[PDB]
């Protein structure tokens, strides 16, 4: 994450509202996915902050 | 597998999808178009902001309850404050526009209720005082709030009696105007495309509204047992083919 | 090519030497417009003033230092110079900086040469032979914390291993985010009231971390790293006025207060020779 | 507070009007995005450019 | 002969031999001819 | 009978006439043009308000007196509040523009004085504090007022020393930038056409100014005997080929 | 190669943005299916994401 | 020029420039057209 280079925000709101049928109750859920369009470019490979270690593993 | 039923309208940087439409009406069978030269009078080149003004603005939501009488919005007023559409509006001497109106109201297969969605070209309102009392400016320029036909008479405001369309004609005959119904059992949206209708080629956007959009409950809302007794209605509207002309200082309007 | 053509006496109504500088032009006047000249040829092409040539020789851009010593009980390797990073810049040593800032936007590939020499300031039996590791750490990569972290595995990050006393050399493509690099930027990273002005993230050429791979011997060894940078495939736009006052900071235009007059005062009159 | 199947579920409430369902910035290399496959790969590179596709499936 | 695959790895570029000072020395909108009066 | 001397520039709904011009400069010999696709990156269609934004805005006037040091305006900042140009500016994420700058100063054949009018692409200012003190936002966004080089150092503001161009370079070498002189004896206006110059195809109009226009007295004003000792200088500027893209909510900027 | 084509207003019966993710597919939706776009080119090949490159250092 | 006899000794391979995400993004048995309804 970098400021100059930042991309925006994504929000979601009720346009009208969720309505449940009779005999039904509680919360309903949305699942959300993300994938890249065919548009996408990635460059200049580097090391990931997502994995590290303190001693070599063994068998 | 195309149904009359599912639709997508993309206009500018905004898109609407409905999975329960009932076709769409195009007023008087004409689609909005720009102002041709043969019809032009003002010699000024006009400004066509295109995608920055021709996108969808969603007005604040209303709440249909069993006591609702109906709501009324005027155009271009309702949009007087939306993004760059509104700025352009206050800043040019003249402007012209068509619109896509999308009214939304979803419920379930146990609800009943039916709204009339109608567009009335030149809807001159009546004073509830009678005689020749006028309807002051502010009252006919409610902005995004629109007029709530179940609100009380106010002074200098219009009459809000529904069986009379706010003008001495019967609710039953509003069907001669481009309109579409939202019947919970069928429909969940209404869409009307409005071409620019006036007796002059371009006009002032602030001293004259050229259509009122009206949403009126006709078959009362009836919710399933122990359901909450109300549904929200949302109105989203997009200017289309907008042109502004005679730029200058920026109008100052009452109130 | 002629450098001057032959030209003789003139008595005209056509005066090429009278102009109006208020227009912003520099009219192309020549010796032959105002004296009588003889033909002469140029014999020269202007080869060595090409911007590729001007920015194309190696310049020292950075000197750092690391040491090889027992890290036993060191709580902060970075702080003991057990290893060291450098966020790449071309505006810290002023010689190359003044040259680049003759232009507003510049685009080029870089060729780096890294010379490493060792020093043993206090009593050693010998000179050990150390291997340096230079890792290129792009923004977002884990940064080394100790001199022998998992980071140094550098499985995805380019790293070069060379010997102290030798030199390492490799070349990096133009890594700018935009079409060119702005050594000037009259902007902010966002409309914040207190964000930094001028220094931007589109002049970032990465960053580099150095360490010795060797464990420690009985004495201590100082290794001093010098990074040289040569621009190749240069492209420069919009010339600007050369730098007159001294520099104070990487990335800002700021000059020091109570600086000295930069124009030499005459020893004599306006009339003096 | 601990990783759970539940942080994949965006809840929806019946009968709310005008209100907001969720919000997030778009730093694809951090925050919600970070553990997704997209987030996870983006992290092997320094720069990205392109369009993203965000979809919601209703349950 | 390039021994390497990438373009960044090639040697220095070769002389522009472009050279056109007029964008800097004569950026005037209406063309000025040397010898004709500057301001008419 | 055309002279280099008389000129008319008509842009939008506004026209300028000068009867004492000294040609006009077109930066780097290039005329403003829109953004070609081959150079485009953002996929958004852009908005080109045309004549409503590409007209001439006259900033408030300055007063040249014998003590004046010079003034500095930044673009697009100076126009941040002019008509619809400004609205568009705060409302889109990105925008791009070229300009026609016309600086005016008339006197009589007894006055003397000479102003330098110069456009500097990417004029990064210096802090008068030295070291690595930054120049706060507000200070580099003076708006139509511009910066007055004879005003006092302020805290967080830039240095205002003229022999150093506000950046560590000498006044004498500003002539490498597109510029024109106003020499009372010759000239009464200066006109420069600025093409869009950036390292990206389109940028933010609020976090980055891409040119500073600078008017600097160099040969001091000298009025005839018992004349009032001052002349007003007026700056009129017109955006040209403006394009805005990425419309939304409307930026909020410091102060 | 175009990265985005030019596309304008839409009012159709053909909605590319409504899908059924239960199917297991990721439908290839693009910016131009839901906003108005302008042409732009890719200028890029995806060279450095080739698996030979990814595992090759 | 290979200086060595065995294939393992040659340098890195050269870009697939293959690229076909459909085995991963659209492994459905009956073809789905974008724009047509997902479930008929």
């Amino acid at each position: 994450p970098d400021t100059y280079t930042s991309a925006g925000f994504l929000s979601c709101w009720y346009q009208t509202s969720l309505i449940l049928p009779p005999e039904t109750t509680g919360q309903v859920y949305l699942l959300s996915f993300i994938s890249a369009c065919p548009d996408f470019k990635l460059r200049l490979m580097k090391d990931t902050q997502t994995i590290s270690q303190t001693v070599a593993l063994t068998e | 597998g195309y149904s009359d039923r599912v639709q997508q309208i993309t206009l500018g940087n905004s898109t609407i999808t409905t999975q329960e439409a009932a076709n769409a009406v195009v007023c008087y069978a004409e689609w909005p178009e720009y102002l041709p030269d043969v019809d032009a009078s003002d010699v000024n080149k006009t400004s066509k902001p295109d995608t920055s003004v021709c996108r969808f603005y969603t007005l604040d939501s209303k709440t249909w309850t069993t006591g609702s009488k109906g709501w009324c919005w005027k155009l271009p007023d309702a949009l007087k404050d939306m993004g760059v559409f509104g700025q352009n509006m206050f800043f040019h001497s003249l402007g012209r526009s068509g619109y896509t109106v999308h009214v939304q109201c979803n419920a379930t297969k146990f609800h009943s209720g039916c709204l009339l969605v109608v567009v009335i070209p030149e809807h001159q309102l009546a004073s509830h005082e009678g005689g020749n009392v006028s309807v002051k400016y502010t009252f006919t320029h409610p902005g995004e709030r629109g007029i709530d036909l179940s609100s009380a008479n106010e002074v200098g405001g219009p009459v809000k009696d529904v069986l009379y369309n706010m003008n001495g004609t019967l609710l039953g005959n509003l069907l001669i105007f481009p309109h579409q119904f939202i019947n919970l059992r069928t429909n969940n949206t209404a869409t009307i495309v409005i071409p620019y209708i006036n007796s002059v080629p371009i006009d002032s956007m602030t001293r004259h509204n050229n259509v009122s959009l009206m949403v009126i409950p006709i078959a009362p809302l009836t919710v399933p047992t122990g359901a909450t007794p109300s549904l929200p209605i949302t109105v989203t509207i997009a200017p289309m083919c907008t042109e502004f002309s005679g730029i200058r200082s920026k109008s100052i309007v009452p109130q | 090519t002629v450098a001057s053509i032959s030209s003789g006496p003139k008595h005209t109504q056509k005066v090429p030497i009278l102009t109006a500088n208020e227009t912003g032009a520099t009219m192309p006047v020549l010796p032959s417009d105002s004296i009588e000249t003889r033909t002469t040829y140029m014999h020269f092409n202007g080869s060595e003033t090409d911007v590729e040539c001007f920015l194309g020789r190696a310049a020292c851009v950075h000197v750092t230092e690391i040491q090889n010593k027992d890290a036993t009980g060191i709580d902060n390797h970075r702080e003991a110079k057990l290893f060291n990073d450098w966020k790449i810049n071309l505006s810290s040593l002023v010689q190359l900086r003044k040259k680049l800032e003759l232009f507003t936007y510049v685009r080029f590939d870089s060729e780096y040469t890294i010379l490493a020499t060792a020093s043993q300031p206090d009593s050693a039996n010998y000179s050990s032979n150390l291997v340096v590791q230079a890792m290129y750490v792009p923004p977002g990569a884990p940064n080394p914390k100790e001199w022998d972290d998992y980071t140094w595995q550098s499985a995805s990050n380019p790293s070069v291993f060379f010997k102290v006393g030798d030199t390492s050399r490799f070349s990096v493509p133009y890594v700018g985010l935009a079409s060119a690099y702005n050594y000037f930027y009259d902007g902010y990273s966002h409309d914040d009231a207190e964000t930094q002005y001028g220094i931007t993230v589109l002049n970032h050429m990465g960053s580099m971390a150095f360490r010795i791979v060797n464990e420690h011997d009985e004495h201590k060894t100082l290794v001093k790293i010098r990074v040289y940078h040569r621009a190749k495939h240069v492209e420069a736009w919009i010339p600007r006025a050369p730098r007159a006052l001294p520099y104070t900071s990487i990335g800002r235009t700021n000059y020091p207060k109570n600086t000295e007059p930069v124009i030499k005062k005459r020893k004599g009159d306006i009339k003096s020779y | 507070t601990k990783d759970e199947v539940n942080s994949y579920l965006i809840p929806l409430n019946a009968n709310r009007q005008n209100e907001q369902v969720f919000g997030t910035n778009l730093f694809i290399g951090d925050g919600v995005f970070k553990t997704t496959l997209l987030g996870e790969i983006v992290q092997y590179y320094t720069h990205w450019s392109g369009s993203l596709r965000f979809s919601l499936m209703y349950t | 002969i390039n021994y390497y695959k990438d373009a960044a790895s090639t040697s220095s570029a070769g002389q522009s031999l472009s050279m056109d000072p007029s964008k800097f020395t004569e950026p005037v909108k209406d063309l000025m001819l040397k010898g004709a009066p500057a301001l008419n």
